[PDB]
This record gives C-alpha cells, structure tokens and sequence, in this order.
RNA sequence: AAACUUUCAACAACGGAUCUCUUGGUUCUCGCAUCGAUGAAGAACGCAGCGAAAUGCGAUACGUAAUAUGAAUUGCAGAUAUUCGUGAAUCAUCGAAUCUUUGAACGCACAUUGCGCCCUCUGGUAUUCCGGAGGGCAUGCCUGUUUGAGCGUCGUUU
RNA sequence: UGCUGUAAAGCUGGGUCGAACGGCCUCUAGUGCAGAUCUUGGUGGUAGUAGCAAAUAUUCAAAUGAGAACUUUGAAGACUGAAGUGGGGAAAGGUUCCAUGUCAACAGCAGUUGGACAUGGGUUAGUCGAUCCUAAGAGAUGGGGAAGCUCCGUUUCAACGUGC
RNA sequence: GCGAGAGACCGAUAGCGAACAAGUACAGUGAUGGAAAGAUGAAAAGAACUUUGAAAAGAGAGUGAAAAAGUACGUGAAAUUG
RNA sequence: UUGGGCCCGGCUCUUGUCUAUGUUCCUUGGAACAGGACGUCACAGAGGGUGAGAAUCCCGUGCGAUGAGAUGACCCGGGUCU
C-alpha cells in the first residue's frame, strides 16, 4: 500500500464520487446561448446601454492594495457631489451603492 | 355518410327528439336483421346517426344555458373555464396588477428614462 | 364454485372470451406479423389466479 | 329459445347487464306493447344478461315474434 | 410430511382482487393490499422497488387526460370555437 | 452505456454445493430466465468490464 | 473378403454461427414549463359488418362536433355513401361535447354490483306502500348568513 | 488449387452466394480464447438402453372406419360390495358441461376415442342461498400521542336524533 | 415530462429487461421476479392442373432473375448424422 | 418631473401555402438508381423513397416570399379619447 520513494497523495475519492460527477460538455452551448440572451437583452432596450456605469474602487488586504477594480455603486455622497438624486441616478444607468 | 349535421342545428328541440326516438327504433330493427344476414354494414350508418342527434341535442341545450350565465357573477363549473388547477388558482390581472398607493407613487415620479451616450 | 360473486363472474366471463384462436381474414391484411394467438389458456395448464 | 315462443308463450332478450325486472317489464310495453305475466332474467356465461318474459294470455307470443321479424 | 402432503392443504385463499389495483393482492384479514396499500390514501411505493415503479405509473395506462394537456398548453389553453375561414 | 445496464436485477449466488459455478443466479421461478446466470462480465445480459 | 470402427472428400441433414442490414437502444446538446374535487394517475369491464391481442375509445364506446384539407378505405364485404362538392378519408387539426364501474373517491358500506335518506316529475285507486326518470346527501378549514347556548356578562323592571 | 512468410498470417484456383468492400499513411478502442464445477444456445456417446410390473380380468362377434387389443353395441366373465369404484354437496377450479365435426400436437403403446382440437348451445327463484343479526374480533368519529408514515381508544374528560 | 438536433456509440447472446401483441407470456399466497422471439421475394407472382396416396405428403407441372428463395423461407459455419 | 384606456404595427411563439435542373442515347441486368457519351441546375451535390451506388424520377434541401392565429400591468413604435 506504501511502496518506492513516491509522493504520499491526497485523492479524496473514499466517497460515491461517481454519482456527483458534473461535466461541462455544454460550455460551447452556454457560451452560444450566452451571447443569444446578450444580444436579445441588448437588442429590447437599444440605444440605451446594457450596462449601468461603476465606480472605481481599491481592492481590499495588504495584498491588493495596489490594484484598483470597478465597484458596485457610486456612494451617496458622490451623487450628491454631481447633484443626482440616488432614486433619479437608478433610472439613468449610474449605480448606487448606500453601503460604501 | 348518414344525416348531416347542419340540418340538424337548423331543428328545433322536439322535432330532434322526434328524430332520435325515429332512429332508435330503425337501429333496433336492423339488429334483429343482424341475426339472419349476419353481415349488415347499414349498423354502422345508424350508430353515427344518433351520435350526431345527440350531439347536436346536448350542444343546442348547451348553450341556451350559457346565455341564461351570460355575465353573472356566478355560474356552473363545467361552463367555467378549464385551463387547469393551478392558473385557475392564481392571481387575476387585476389582482396580480393591484398596488399601494406608496408605490404607485414612486412608479410614476421615477420611470425607467430613455437616454443615450456619447453625445 | 357455484356460489359464487358477481365480481368472479365478470372475470371468468372475460377470460372465455380471450380464448379463441386467431380470426383467419386478419392473416391476410398487408404488414402483418400475427399468426396465431399467442395468448392461449387452458383451463388445466396456467390458473388464471382469480 | 324459440321453442319457449310456442311451449311457453315466452319471448326471449337480451338485455342490459344493469336492468331489473321492473324496467323490463316496462320496456317490452312500450317497445312492443305486450304485458309480462313474469321477467326471468339471468347473466350469461359470456356475460350479458338474458331475460325470459312470459305474456299474459291476452297476447300471443308467436304473432308478436312475426311482428319483431325474428321468426 | 411437509412436502407433497401439506401441499394439498391450500385451498384458503390469503389475498383476493383489491379493488384500487386489481392485482389480488388484497389481503383478506388484514384488509389491505399488499401492492398499492389500499384503503391508505396514498398508493404504496418505495424506492428500494424502482421495477415496481415501472410496472404501475403513469404511461402504463391510458392517460386519458394527460395525453391532451400538451395539445391545450402550445395554443394556451384557448376558449371557444374555431372559425371559418373566409 | 447506461449506469445500470446490466445490474436491473435481483440475482445471488447460489453458493457452492449445487453443482454449477459460483456466479450470482436470477431467483424466483416459471420462466426461462430463472436460474440464469447474472451480473458478470461473462454473462449473457451482464454488463460489460469497466463501463464506459 | 464382408460387416463393423476410425479418418477424409462430395452431396444431403441437424443447427443457427458468420456476413450484410435496422421504424430500436444509448449518450451528449438545445428549447420548453403544462397533472388533480371543473374529479387526476391507475384499475376493471365493455365497444368494430366479419377481432383474440396491441392501438383507440366509453352505452354518442376503433368514436360525435368543429377547423383545415380535398377522393379515398382495402383482407373481404356493403351502403337508404361520396366526386367542378357544406365533400371520401384523415388522432391532419382540435377551442364544443360524450366520458360505463371505479379510483384522492365524497350518502353509508364493500370478499356484497348490499343499504339508505331528501327534492321534482311519473305509473300502480296513494303525503305514508311499491316501481320508474332526473337532481342531490363526505371530511377538515376559511369568510359570511341564519338559528341558538352559557348568572361569561352589560343597561331597565320588580 | 496452390503460392508467400520462422511465425502471427496474407494472397490465390474451384464451388456456393447476392450488396457492399478492401490496400497504403495515420488515429482510436468494449480489439485476438481451450480451459474459469465460465455464460447462453445447440448437439452427442450412453442408447433403441434403463425402463413403461401396486389397485383380481378379460374374451367372442357385429358395426364404424384406410386402418380396431384400446371406439360403439350385443353376449359373456368379473369386480367395487351401501364407512362403495354408488348418489350429492362445502372449499378450489372456470366451461372442463351438451351437441356437431375432427385427429397436426396431447392422452409416456395406440386411437376412428377424449376433460384434446374447432364451431355452436346452455345456468330462469317473493319461498333455495347471499342479502339481515350478532360471536371471537376488526375498525372510523370526538379526543389524546407521534417529525411523520400513522398509534391508542370504541362512547372513550363530546353540546353526538340525517329522532319518533 | 414535452419537443428537437446530433455522435470516432451498439448492431439482435450487442444496445434499455423490452428493435417483435414487453413489463408481455409465465412463476409466486404475497412483497416481488420476469423471458424467448428481427430478415422469402421487386412483387405472393405463396405453387393452378395431372397423378399415387385414407390423409399428411410425394412425383410431374407451374411462378419467379433465382425454389442451391416454398412461409420448417437471405446467407446457412461447427459440433452431430446419412 | 408626471395618469389611464382602445386601435394598428413591430418584437416573441405557433402554423398554412408557394419555388432549379435529363428520367436524352448505348451496353449489362428481372429491374438502371451500374458503366460509357453528351449534358443541365447549383444560396439546392443534407437526408429519404422509387424493382441495385439517383443533385438533375419523387419528397424534401437552399433561398426566401406571403397568409392566419395567439401572446406580453409587468417590451416599444405610433395614432385616438379622456
Ligand atoms: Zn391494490
């Protein structure tokens, strides 16, 4: 059971594996369907853009201080800056965020 | 091909009744032909027949039915509609569109705008 | 037996009627397959478990 | 079942699996118009159920199978 | 002698027709069925029997009512009659 | 192949003392298939080695 | 020497391999969301001119209506069936119906085709008895209506 | 019918047959059988062999028939010997019932015979049973347990008449 | 479940148990168990008719490209047999 | 900054109908869908059928065109009345 100068091994296979093996055999599928779902959402509110405008924020720990990374909302403080009400700035594709 | 039905709809109720009791007893007649030929297709012509009378009979009844619930509040299930138990469990429109006035209120003060970029 | 219920008698009348060999006219239709009634029974070979 | 047409002066039927006597009784006299002195019935082996209705003496049972057809 | 001699002893039947299934597989004294578990409310089923599921489920028999209920769901469940073409 | 192709049944081994191999057995009687070897590899209507 | 035994070849048997097929399976992908007290799934029993099964259907019973279509069905037979037409055949489509006895199964019961009771109509010289046809009578719970119960309790009159 | 290769094998002559198939360069795998008391199917020797021997017992003739130890009829001889090889039923069976026809298979010989095969026919109730009553018991309800499937209880800590 | 499209998948002892009247026949008191079984031909053109036979059949003949295709049906291996 | 309803489109779904070019010649064969000659169409040379390997014999395929029926407070593009 323990033979040669081999690498002692981790395989955590004891329980009934096979019964929650999960294949991705439909990634060229969903990738296809995807992009249909993108272009009909697209194509239903056209010209107005998919995509509501994110902040920039810094990405959190000692490790990734450096970067800076989109966030989820512009605080309500920042609307207030540019004078948008948070309630009016939702229907005109700027995010808001009350937590940050 | 047996009597056609058109004919039938253009009758009223007692000349349909007179009509069946006609047949029936032609069918009768004809079964106990069937103990002597014993092939006798004719059978099959009467048979449809008196579906077709009956048919029409039960349709006509039918309707008049209906029109006496036109517009109640009220009616016999069988002239409900019968999609199936479960959207007739669910809301109405008017029911499933019903609103508080607190959000009726911020529907219409922010609608979703139109609007473009790079302009 | 004799004594016997309405319910028995409705199924050993059904199990009669199945017992009949194949009408000869149907062996002649186009396509088909059906030589014989396969379903035969007699009365002291297979028990019809009543 | 002929032989009861004459000897008994019986008419023979077949008949509803569902039906009693009464109905019987009140079918042939509507039918045929002919009055039962009695309504035998019975449930065949094959399963349908025949009955055995005797006329009173008013009636003949053979006039009434010509007038039927079946003899 | 518990061989051919008490086999001519069995002529007391245990189970006759359930009235549910038709399979006599009512049990007399008990009063039950043995296969559907009639009078209980539900029909008896286990998942440790996955033939017996084979053997008496929906599909085996006629589907009366289902058989049309995807003819009505793809016009969605229209009402009234159809009209003649002009 | 199918995950049970070969294994819908209720076979066992008779064990040894019967005269025939020790490989498992349909049970049960009044058809051919009964007594019938089950569940190898080797076996008519057993499912193949190592299933795709 | 025959017979017999054994081997081989040809031919014929037994048998159903091999070969070639294939309205079946299996796996993967895509899309969809639709059972039932308005009675489901299932079961039983029946139904065709001549049918046992399978398939279909429910006493309107291998089906009725409607829409579309446009000459069949076919093993045989036969129309009081049809052909420049409300017209053959068609689960082609399907929105109107029928849907036996059952079954969550619902008047009670069920190893019985057992036993009720109510309403309307009807036959027998009948509000009471017998028969028939139609329509009804389950349970838990909810909202409401009505009739109530309790010195639980309020105001008044002794 | 031969040829080639140490071999695994390949190619060919003749016959049969009737719809697809090969070489070469690569890829791939459910890829090579003599065995597993292997699996499924088939076929032998044994072998025209063991055997077809309990229940006293059969024989003659005629008819039918292609054909008769075995069918029918007659004559005879027998046996069961009323706690029967008789005449009925309960349970169980389910058409085996009866007539007509018939012998491919079955009746461990035979078969013109049959509980076989095919086609028909047949079961009649106010009084016989079921139906009704209660027995040992089973088991709803009101309730009380139990996550629950369900368990207990049978008038039960109940406002219990589908009363007359 | 409903509806589609595919494959370096299987090819009738394989592939679902089931390519077929398959969850069928059949077994078991019951829970349950559970098979076997595809292929004539392009088309039945499925052998008229004569003869021997009690008949089944046979011998002629006939149909067919083929009967070295006769429903005991494409090919028809081996065991085993004449 | 701004309410509602109807009427037609659009979008989504279902479904009806309509469409190119050899069956020319010779040989073999029971049958030509085979071989050879000459071709034709091709946004169609996928697939199936028809008496053998059929783009051109048939259905389809490709290209699209045009009807009808739905469906959507919770999609928009318009009228119209409030
Ligand atoms: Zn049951």
């Amino acid at each position: 059971a323990i033979s040669k100068n081999l690498p002692l091994l981790n395989n955590h296979f004891r329980k009934h594996w096979q019964e929650r093996v999960r294949v991705h055999f439909d990634q060229a599928g969903k990738k296809a369907s995807r992009r249909q779902s993108r272009l009909r959402k697209a194509a239903k509110i056209a010209p107005r853009p998919i995509d509501a405008l994110r902040p920039v924020v810094r990405a959190p720990t000692v490790k990734y201080n450096r970067k800076v990374r989109a966030g989820r909302g512009f605080t309500l403080a920042e609307l207030k800056a540019v004078g948008i009400a948070p309630k009016y700035a939702r229907t005109i594709g700027i995010s808001v965020d009350h937590r940050r | 091909a047996g009597v056609k039905t058109f004919e039938l709809r253009t009758k009223s109720k007692e000349q349909l009744e007179s009509q069946l009791v006609e047949l029936k007893q032609e069918l009768a007649t004809l079964k106990v032909q069937k103990l002597q030929r014993p092939s006798l297709p004719r059978i099959h012509t009467v048979r449809k027949n008196i579906a077709r009378v009956l048919t029409v009979i039960n349709l006509n009844q039918r309707e008049n039915v209906r029109a006496f619930y036109a517009g109640k509040k009220y009616i016999p299930k069988d002239l409900r509609a019968k999609k199936t138990r479960a959207l007739r469990r669910k809301l109405t429109k008017f029911e499933a569109s019903q609103e508080t006035e607190k959000a009726r209120k911020q529907r219409i003060a922010f609608p979703q705008r139109k609007f473009a970029i790079k302009a | 037996p004799s004594q016997k219920s309405f319910r028995t008698k409705q199924k050993l009348a059904k199990a009669q009627k199945q017992n009949r060999p194949l009408p000869q006219w149907i062996r002649l239709r186009t396509d088909n397959k059906i030589r014989y009634n396969a379903k035969r029974r007699h009365w002291r070979r297979t028990k019809l478990g009543i | 079942a002929m032989k009861k047409v004459e000897d008994g002066n019986t008419l023979v039927f077949q008949v509803d699996i569902k039906s009693n006597k009464h109905q019987i009784k009140s079918a042939v006299k509507e039918l045929y118009d002919v009055d039962a002195l009695y309504v035998n019935t019975l449930i065949r082996p094959n399963g349908t159920k025949k009955a055995y209705i005797r006329l009173t003496s008013d009636y003949d049972a053979l006039d009434i199978a010509n007038r039927i057809g079946y003899i | 002698g518990k061989g051919t001699p008490s086999l001519g002893k069995r002529h007391n039947k245990s189970h006759t027709l359930c009235n549910r299934c038709g399979r006599r597989s009512f049990h007399v004294q008990k009063k039950t069925c043995s296969s559907c578990g009639y009078p209980a409310a539900k029909m008896r089923s286990h998942n440790w029997a996955l033939k017996a599921k084979r053997r008496r489920t929906t599909g085996t028999g006629r589907m009366a009512y289902l058989k049309h209920v995807t003819r009505r769901f793809k016009n969605g469940f229209q009402t009234g009659v159809a009209k003649a073409q002009t | 192949v199918a995950e049970n192709a070969g294994h819908q049944t209720s076979a066992e081994s008779w064990g040894t003392g019967r005269a025939v191999a020790r490989i498992p057995r349909v049970g049960g009687g009044g058809t051919h298939r009964s007594g019938q070897a089950a569940f190898g590899n080797m076996c008519r209507g057993g499912r193949m080695f190592a299933p795709t």
